[PDB]
């Protein structure tokens, strides 16, 4: 959907001779592509929905202990074997004990003793497992054309104008090709399967929050939990401890509620919102492969608008080096084509920075239409000319930042995507592949030995590991294992510090 | 055992964030803290075996690791 | 009180010449003292006692939050500065939210969002300490004289019988002496301040649980704390979650609880009783002396006895090295002593196993009545004979153990003690000299170091650093130093065994 | 009692000066006490016999499943937890199986299968627990006299002439003093307690068959055992199968009975007699020191006899190396003392060799009495002379053998007790002398370290390490572990080959 | 953080005696067992930089321990 | 697991006397008998395995008897 207000905002270029791009469009961003001459198009993915989830394990977080019953035999005899065992629900642990005269046994040693208690959970942490096949990607796709900035951002108007359409898209419905009015139709063959990796992670309900936790983590508690619609629970002796071996009544205590335990426990879980058998979530990547081929410039360009324009909002910056301004046509002249262009001088009127808006147009036929333009100044002092003649509207601009420093600054966030995405990011933005396919199967080969190596490591052990790796390799001997271990523990500082820890 | 970073792609923080630097070394520090008396005798078998003197660093610091956080 | 059906029991033998003897009289071990002359006396310390205590902390585990309000700002206008941060009982944090003109603001970038929330703590883990004054043991003393199996327990007919009595020891009352119907009275002059250390222990109060915990370790504790009878909550951050920074709104949560955190928080804690501002703890120690001057025997002007004795119950071991016999007397001789002895053979008929009850004697002038008799035999077989003549009645008795085992049972048991008690180990069962002295003066100067540098150290680690300290040592070329060096190993390989874990 | 036609008979002969001996008392193996001028007695142990005994583990060998029920869970579901599962004696296992389409599953693979079966045990072999005061020998004393070789072997005969008595020796009444008509009283100081260790034998009971078998060996076994009134049965899945795991159904067979496999185990178990909760078994032995002090002499005050003596029945050997005769009496004059010798020619008429039964005579005054001696001739010819002159009655005796065969063969026999005894055959016999007791000290000392070595392996395991220590041993360099191997091998095959195997 | 060991004389057991044994431990042989691939690395680098077999030794396992328990 | 001889001393017979020299034998001539391909490949390993005579017979040996009693 539209990009505004959006912390991460990727642009990538359009060749003219390519007709199809690969994105990863990875959740909580805005990938926005500027074409040559086809207009710019931005996807954003809304959310992941999911839908009949089955349990998997109930773990129990609080427990209930009360009815405790105690028997004890002599030293000589064996184990004492108390009645209540039998019945389930009952946790039963044997023991042992000091015996005499004065107990009433005829012989001293170390007698037996055994113990019930009956068992009960109050409320359990049930585990959830999303299938494959029910995970539906919310997918949105946007066209800049004649937008208000109110209406930048309503569906409702946007689908009526029929610029932005969102789509579902799912295993059954991996294609979908978007119908606009004019712009022509844009054809997404998403692979929504490979997206997210539902083997690999559970739904952990803890009371009313739900979670997102892994296969292994979830199966590896030290909890009593039982199966899926099964009474008897497995494991039970950890929310329940016997105080002190007593021949006359020995006390059983349960430990307090490990509710807090699984939050503390949950430090790396990305929580979901769970309602009416509905997963929600936002995180995730889809890698789609936008199809270009269809979609086309309006033919008919309108005359350029004679009347005043005022900015209804004056310029201002977006952050991702891209300025955001609306201007309000005072007259009504129908469908014209706004003159507005950015400038490195007054005395030279060919623009110098692109506009991501494509050829704004101000649709409405009223009065005081407002018109949302999106422009990329170039860095350094600019001038936003709006109209030109006697009614131009020049505005000074600044553009904090240089070229090496954006070059520095988006190779250290396609180094982060890298990191956060494995061998998927040698996806994104990739057009020929003729070079990104063997970068990508060498990702993947050095990937599947970094993961079988490393692993699930803190932050602060990969950064221990790493300036060890450095200190033995700055003094190794042969400069071929000094090289592999100074990348490798290059890499793992990078992934120690990508963490922001 | 803490869940730990997720295998996820999240732009957003994740249950606890702000923790996030504090979970694996608040204990260590608070353990040091009680009992600094170990300090001296970590770096001293470090120094008296390492036959270099960056593996008497790296044994110190290692065994002045491996103290607070048992096995 | 009895030493009978004891898990610990410790038999030490006064020097002759010698009026007094120290003993650390540990908590639930009894302890037996057998004089040259002087009847047998056991004392065991049953519990510890203290009254009026006074809360230092109050650590909550569950918090309730509610009237979450919170204010953001634009970007770059400064923080939003809530105003309910002054208003206390509200937990504020500043966050960091991308705010656009979909959001109502006017310019874009990273705005400053405050959040407050009421901050209610449900429950309060509650803290004491331990008056020094205030803290009174209670040590019970006894005297084996002859009683029923039946009644050799039972405190009612000892107290009538002024075999056995209760008294307490307090810092302003250090010696107590305890009359008797005939023995005559016993002295005990001990430190009771001395004994156990209450400048290093906390009573914790979890809910209904009660805990002695140490000092260091219940101040170190990461929970919401407050001074007593104050509501002001410092670092309360930690059990109150702000889930996501979003426009206008920032939901926050609370973790449900955390008993199960500080249950298992409490490894090694000592489970106490607590009730009406009454502690009741039975473990602990008490490091005593008592002076047995006073001390003497009974029954000893009456003669031998010329009836038949039969064995009512048969002789059974306790485990320490001692049989336990109820004799039975046929006849009605009056008040006698029975001439009851263990010798190695019925051929020779030499004394040669010492026996705890010294100089039995038949109490009461019934025809038919019972006592109770405790003797301590030689290794291998031995006859247990009682009288000579027609009228004796032997018995057989085969202890399984050894001269070399006893001696290594005994230093095993020896080396624990000093472990667990350290430097008061060194005065249980000494009656003075300089070898002790000395010994306990290097203990002191030794400990004092040992616990400096391993304070907190599990039996894990030090098991792991002994084991490296016995490898270093076995390659280390100086013979002092390799010898120092052996010598920490063991002391911390035998340390962390004698956890048993 | 008697011990005529007994094998492993050993004749021991007292010290002159001294007037006591300690014996072991073999299981079925008499040994008869022969003394200087004292009458010549021999006591024999009759059985060990038990009560009151205690079950340890009741094991199960006759498994019974019934009322098999399955659930099936499709894959990526859970586990199938079967609802009799709560239920006890209902033996449940969980499998894992091949799902499809055609089962009626969702998503095909591998999915979950448990089982229920109601397992019941139709046969138990219990067990049980010897309590070491329990245990009473029975022991009986025979002293040889006139006897009648028909009422020789008849119990009550003897009981009527007042020379054989039973007596049962009892931990609570060790030493116990036997009553004889004319002869004296007998009184022995065994020590029931150490003869048997009881405290490492089970009596286990299989059907209506009883053994005694080893602690170790009945802990041990893998069978369904459950603890003394216990209805909940432990570790079921030995004797239960399932064969084959299917969807629809799984079939559920017990295994047979595991009777036959206990008796194929049971290969030097020994069995018993039990009656009425009444152990009853004759092996076993009891150290012994036997009291001559009060035996006397009978018929000392009788004259010779008159008339002439006829053979009854012709001399037998025993193949103890003594000769058993009976003497028939022609004339009447009353109780008369029979003159009877071996004398090694008739030109000497000296007696050479010693008679088993001490001064024999005829106690009857009928006409026609019989009566049995037992001889003990020499090595070579023997004449056994009845009387003189004319009514002399003679017989020529051959006793085949030699001193140093004899010497060789009670080597070999003392060889043999040692081996079957340990320590205590240094007491057979033994006057308490210096030279036995370190005898026995280092046996002990040799002997611990020679069980715990070797505790329970196989004859033929014996013979082969045996083998090779003697290989290692002639091949060795150093002479003390030469001859330590040597030794050591020696030991080994000589036990290996003890039991005839 | 946990109690441990309380230093006071206590013959018998504390609030949790059971789990003596496996406090310490459970953790270090779940991550064990979670990711087996860490084995060898501690391996090769005790190998790399030990320059004694000892010494090899005592690196791989302070590496396994502090793997493990972070820090 | 067999019982074993009992340690207490017993002149009579155990319940099973007869087999007391089978037993422990049987089992194993049986294997042999129908397995005599074995015999070659143990007498060729305790060739190879020892270099002096008399320990290439006790490897041969060996070898056989392990054979037949597995583990
Ligand atoms: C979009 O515009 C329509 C018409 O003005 C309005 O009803 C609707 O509420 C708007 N959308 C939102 C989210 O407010
Ligand atoms: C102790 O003795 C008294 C009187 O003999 C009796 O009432 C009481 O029940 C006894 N208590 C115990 C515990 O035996
Ligand atoms: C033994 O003597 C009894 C007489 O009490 C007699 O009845 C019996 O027949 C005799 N023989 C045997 C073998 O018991």
């Amino acid at each position: 959907f539209n990009c505004l207000g959006m912390s991460s905002r990727d642009f990538i270029e359009g060749a003219s001779g390519a007709t199809w791009v690969d994105l990863v469009l990875e959740g909580d961003s805005c990938i926005t592509i500027m074409a040559a001459d086809k207009p710019t198009l931005d996807i954003r993915m809304m959310n992941i929905e999911a839908t009949n989830l089955a349990l998997v394990r109930n773990y129990c977080y609080a427990a209930t202990v009360s009815d405790v019953s105690t028997v004890s035999n002599c030293p000589t005899t064996g184990e004492s074997h108390n009645t209540k065992r039998a019945d389930h629900n009952y946790l039963c642990k044997r023991g042992v004990t000091d015996r005499g005269w004065g107990n009433g046994c005829g012989l001293f040693g170390k007698g037996s003793i055994d113990t019930c208690a009956k068992f009960t959970c109050s409320n359990s942490a049930a585990g959830r497992l999303i299938l494959p096949e029910d995970i539906k990607y919310e997918v949105g796709v946007f066209v800049h054309g004649s937008t208000d900035s109110t209406s930048h951002g309503n569906y409702s108007t946007q689908i009526g104008a029929n610029q932005a359409v969102r789509f579902t898209i799912s295993p059954n419905a991996p294609a979908i090709t978007a119908k606009m009015g004019d712009y022509g139709e844009v054809t997404v063959e998403c692979e929504p399967r490979s997206g997210l990796n539902t083997e690999a992670y559970y739904v952990m309900t803890i009371g009313t929050k739900h979670f997102l936790v892994h296969r292994e983590w979830f199966n590896d508690l030290l909890l009593p939990w039982t199966s899926p619609a099964s009474t008897e629970w497995r494991n039970r002796e950890i929310l329940v401890e016997f105080e002190e071996p007593h021949a006359t009544k020995q006390s059983v205590v349960a430990l307090g509620s490990q509710e807090g335990a699984l939050h503390q426990a949950l430090a790396g879980a990305i929580p979901v919102e769970f309602s009416s058998s509905t997963l929600k979530l936002t995180s995730g990547h889809l890698k789609c492969r936008v199809k270009m081929e269809k979609l086309k410039l309006k033919g008919t360009t309108y005359g350029m608008c004679t009347e005043k324009f005022t900015f209804s909002k004056n310029p201002a910056d977006t952050g991702h080096g891209t300025v955001v301004l609306e201007l309000q046509y005072t007259g009504s002249d129908g469908p014209c084509k706004i003159p507005i262009s950015s400038v490195a001088s007054l005395n030279d009127m060919t623009p110098v920075g692109r506009m991501v808006t494509a050829n704004p147009y101000v649709a409405s036929s009223t009065a005081n239409a407002k018109v949302l333009v999106e422009i990329e100044p170039p860095f350094g002092d600019s001038y936003i000319v709006v109209g030109r003649g006697d009614k131009q509207i020049n505005h000074h601009w600044h553009k904090e930042g240089s070229s090496i420093g954006k070059a520095f600054s988006t190779t250290l966030k396609g180094a982060q995507r890298l990191a956060a995405l494995g061998d998927t990011a040698w996806d994104f933005g990739s057009v020929g592949g003729v070079f990104n396919s063997i970068g990508k199967a060498v990702h993947q080969v050095f990937g599947g030995a970094f993961r079988t190596l490393f692993g699930g490591m803190s932050w602060i052990s990969q950064g221990l590991l790493g300036a060890l790796l450095l200190w033995m390799g700055v003094n190794a001997r042969d400069k071929s294992i000094a090289l592999a271990f100074l990348a490798t523990g290059g890499v793992l500082l990078f992934l120690a510090t990508n963490v922001h820890a | 055992q803490t869940h730990g970073e997720s295998t996820l792609v999240n732009k957003k923080d994740a249950w606890l964030d702000s923790t996030k630097a504090t979970r694996y070394l608040t204990k260590t520090e608070n353990w040091i803290i009680r009992n600094p008396g170990y300090a001296l005798v970590a770096v001293v078998l470090g120094w008296m075996l390492g036959s270099n003197t960056g593996q008497k660093v790296i044994f110190t610091v290692l065994l002045l690791l491996v103290a607070p956080a048992y096995s």
